[PDB]
């Protein structure tokens, strides 16, 4: 994430390169945390006290 | 002593039956639980 900012900074440092009309469609938002609840299957060894 | 032969024929098989049933339950009940635990453990391993 710190290198993607280096060309843009260079592009930004040379304003004479007419921003290639990057057609930069905005970074599609990291898919939201697979909300898959690892329900830790607590294997409750119920020690049936015979 | 010696009067007891006819009740010994009744009593011996009954004790054997009780002891056999108890042995069956004592071995049988945990074997079912072990199976379930093993399955659960493998299931969890697979999930992990």
């Amino acid at each position: 994430g710190v290198v993607k900012k280096a060309p843009s900074a260079l592009k930004a440092a040379n304003p004479s390169v007419k921003k290639p009309a990057a057609f930069l469609k905005p970074p599609v938002q990291p898919p939201s945390k697979p909300e898959g609840e690892q329900k830790a299957v607590e294997v409750k060894s119920e020690e049936t006290k015979s | 002593w010696a009067d007891y032969v006819l009740p010994l024929i009744v009593t011996v098989p009954i004790v054997v039956i009780i002891l056999s049933v108890t042995l069956g339950l004592t071995i049988g009940i945990p074997m079912h639980r072990n199976k379930k635990a093993l399955q659960a453990g493998f299931d969890l391993s697979n999930k992990k």
